[PDB]
């Protein structure tokens, strides 16, 4: 049916739109060199831009930083206690208070007086000074900054979960791919697709790309990667590809078997 | 110096040349081309040298290195279709 | 009070000292992705990488630590875990002190030695995790290893009880 | 120098890896399978390559010969801690020290 | 309280990192030295973090060429491709 069974049948003597080239039309027409490239891609609707969490302001250090931090605060304010005593006075709660206010940068009752207590001081203004500044150079750059996340990321992640439906165009060389496919993943997902009610396909690209826009990021569609590019420049642009390639193909311009127009077409 | 035959070789293509054989049932001898060139005509001579040389003049049955297809080469040999993309790159030395 | 801060000494030094050397000895330091080589899910640890998935699951090899002086040195400090270790040892010292401080009371420094030995563990057990941490430079941090940051806490606050009995000690003894 | 993007990229991947790939590609083309005109295996060589692209057998050759090789395997973002462990041994070092000249302190003062 | 060696340094390096001291001068000399002291500290310090922000933030690694027009352009760079083919 189509365009190849069109070809087959000597309606046409060229077919020049995007054929893909495949096993089993290659047995029956005969195909050019490819003319474009592509592969199977995933389309989704574009997910919400998050806005930065609640505790964005620990985002400018890692979180190892922060556990270091943590540690470094009690080592100080421990050996500061320890030296005092073996030298108001720097107990162990005035020690933790010195040392939080030094941190923070605004300094308290006391300083030390011996001189185990002013090297303990020096050398934890010192890590103050570095660690502060590093903070605080770009704070406000994290504290306003939005990611998009993207619900599956992957082919793999599409197959694992059943919360989102996925379809392709039937009659397509995108279906026959799944159909008679052997890795595990496509399998999975063709397995599940010819299972899928109501019918996950669709009879035009525009059916898909008007189906992924209206289901509120529940649905994502198997296309071609140069449709797929098309679509997400377009207006509204409210779809995005994810992931990879599934695969790599080309189109070629096809021609009926025993065709005098073969090579030439080739050779153009 | 162990091996010895198409056995003494490894790569890519080298797999490749054993699947299609496989696929299409045929027994082969991977033959170095002696020039060491992929092939061009030469304009004066209108000689073919190196993979096309030897293919044109019957010396060799199949190619089955990163031969690239272009329309030149297409109208004195067959090429399937392409079995991997590529394009024209520059390489620079990567500063220190 | 002196029981208690005596209880809280022993049963700390105890749990600091186990819990470092579980650590030291165990191997869910980290979780990354991976291969024991007979890639995959693996828990590593100081000494070995083990897979948590597939045939293989189970399998368990020797860390390649040795696959610039700064990195050298890096390297070399990571592949010894000498602080961990250290840390394992003072802890040991830490409660030897602890223990002969019930016997041998009329030295009192018994108990401060303990203490600074409990402050000290703490500062290695500190250089250790940044030399990890450094070292190893997605993945998520497993028990051993928040089982060494527990020993620290825990030292700590020992080294902490320890310095007050000393120093209880040296204010009811002077009057 | 000037050669196809796939030699580059496999150049790239390996030591002596001081080589780069700067910018795109200039063109785009593709090797094939070559045969004597009027061959009589040039029917089945293209369905033999048909059969291999689509069973997936390329795409693992290329990823073995290419991507596994890896003799070297190598804008708000997060300070590491590798970024800052010196300032930590710094710190730490600079305790060791204040325990030490406090123990120093104290033997003088004791005697 | 006052300013022997051993406070005239803590009181120095408490006024370079920006924490403050017990004690402050309160002489004429002893108030230029530390008004001026304060003035470098604002300059230097200030000057560290401006500085430290951008090294923290630069990241483009430009390549001369970047494209083939680049290297078209040029010539001190030559540029070769591999005969017969
Ligand atoms: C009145 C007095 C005023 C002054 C006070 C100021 C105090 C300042 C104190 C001290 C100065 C800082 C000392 C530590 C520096 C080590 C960094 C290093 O070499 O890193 C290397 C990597 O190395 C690693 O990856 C391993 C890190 C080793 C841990 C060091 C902690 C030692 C604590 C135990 C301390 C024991 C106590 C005794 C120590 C004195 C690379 O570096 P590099 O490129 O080779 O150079
Ligand atoms: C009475 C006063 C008490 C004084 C208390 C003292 C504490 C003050 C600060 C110390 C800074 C630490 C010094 C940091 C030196 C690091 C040098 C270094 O690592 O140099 C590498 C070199 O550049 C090769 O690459
Ligand atoms: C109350 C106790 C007294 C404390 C007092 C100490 C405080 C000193 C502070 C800053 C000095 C900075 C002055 C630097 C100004 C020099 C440059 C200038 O004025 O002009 C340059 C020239 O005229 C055109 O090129
Ligand atoms: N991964 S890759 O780039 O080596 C690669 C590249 C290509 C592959 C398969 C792979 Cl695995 N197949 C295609 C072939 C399949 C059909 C479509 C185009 C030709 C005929 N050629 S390609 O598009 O050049
Ligand atoms: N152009 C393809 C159809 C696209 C698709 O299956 O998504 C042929 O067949």
């Amino acid at each position: 049916n189509g365009m190849v069974g069109e070809l087959v049948y000597g309606r046409a003597d060229v077919a020049v739109a995007p054929l893909t080239i495949t096993l089993v039309r290659e047995e029956v027409i005969d195909f050019s060199k490819p003319f474009m490239s592509l592969g199977i891609s995933i389309m989704i609707k574009k997910p919400q831009k998050s806005k930065p969490g609640v505790f964005s302001f620990l985002d400018p250090l890692a979180y190892e930083i922060w556990m270091c931090i943590v540690f470094a605060y009690i080592g100080v304010s421990v050996v500061l206690f320890l030296v005092s005593r073996f030298s108001n006075e720097f107990g162990i709660f005035n020690s933790l208070w010195f040392s939080l206010g030094a941190f923070m940068q605004q300094g308290c009752d006391i300083s030390p007086r011996s001189l185990s207590g002013r090297i303990v001081g020096g050398v934890w203004w010192f890590f103050t000074l570095i660690i502060i500044s590093s903070y605080t150079a770009n704070l406000a750059a994290f504290l306003t900054v939005e990611r998009m996340v993207s619900p599956i990321e992957s082919a793999e992640d599409l197959a694992k979960q059943t919360e989102i439906a996925y379809g392709t165009l039937e009659a397509g060389s995108t279906k026959e791919f799944f159909r008679r496919s052997k890795i595990a993943v496509f399998e999975k997902m063709w397995t599940y697709m010819k299972s899928a009610e109501p019918s996950v396909f669709v009879r035009t690209t525009e059916e898909g790309m008007i189906r992924v826009r209206k289901s509120k990021g529940k649905y994502a569609y198997l296309l071609e990667s140069t449709m797929n590019e098309y679509i997400e420049q377009r207006k509204p642009c409210d779809t995005m590809k994810v992931g990879g390639n599934l695969d790599s193909k080309g189109y070629g311009i096809a021609t009926p078997k025993g065709s005098a127009l073969r090579g030439p077409v080739n050779l153009a | 110096n162990q091996f010895e035959g198409n056995d003494r070789y490894e790569g890519y293509c080298v797999e490749l040349a054993a699947e299609i054989a496989k696929h299409v049932g045929y027994s082969y001898r991977l033959e170095i081309v002696s020039d060491g060139k992929y092939g061009a005509r030469d304009p004066d001579t209108k000689a073919w040298n190196g993979m096309v040389g030897e293919l044109v003049y019957g010396r060799a049955d199949v190619a089955v290195a990163p031969l690239t297809i272009t329309l030149v080469r297409e109208e004195v040999i067959d090429f399937s279709k392409p079995f991997m993309s590529l394009g024209i790159s520059i390489m620079i030395k990567k500063p220190q | 009070d002196r029981g208690i801060q005596m209880l809280i000494t022993t049963v700390g030094a105890f749990a600091a000292f186990s819990l470092m050397t579980i650590a030291v000895g165990t191997d869910y330091w980290l979780y990354s992705r991976g291969v024991c080589r007979t890639e995959v899910m693996t828990h590593s640890g100081l000494w070995r990488t083990c897979c948590l998935e597939g045939a293989f699951r189970g399998v368990c090899k020797k860390i390649d630590h040795f696959p610039d002086t700064a990195e050298y040195l890096l390297r070399a400090v990571r592949a010894s875990s000498v602080f961990p270790i250290l840390s394992v040892t003072l802890l040991f010292f830490g409660g030897l002190c602890v223990a002969a401080s019930e016997f041998h009371r009329s030295r009192h420094s018994v108990i401060l030695s303990a203490g600074i030995f409990f402050v000290s563990a703490g500062l290695s057990n500190i250089i250790g995790i940044i030399v990890y941490i450094s070292a190893n430079a997605s993945y998520s941090y497993g028990w051993s290893f928040y089982f060494g940051a527990f020993s620290f806490i825990i030292a700590e606050i020992v080294g902490v009880v320890a310095v007050h009995i000393y120093i209880e000690k040296h204010q009811q003894l002077r009057a | 120098y000037l050669l196809e993007s796939t030699m580059n990229e496999y150049i790239e991947q390996r030591k002596p890896c001081d080589t780069m790939k700067v910018g795109g590609n200039l063109d785009s083309k593709g090797y094939g399978i070559a045969t004597p005109k009027g061959s009589a295996l040039r029917g089945p060589v293209n369905l033999a390559v048909l059969k291999l692209s689509e069973q997936g057998v390329l795409d693992k050759l290329k990823s073995k010969w290419w991507y596994d090789k890896g003799e070297c395997g190598s804008k708000t973002s997060a300070l590491s801690l590798s970024n800052v462990a010196g300032v930590f041994y710094i710190l730490i070092g600079g305790l060791g020290l204040a325990m030490l000249v406090a123990l120093i302190e104290f033997c003088y003062k004791s005697r």
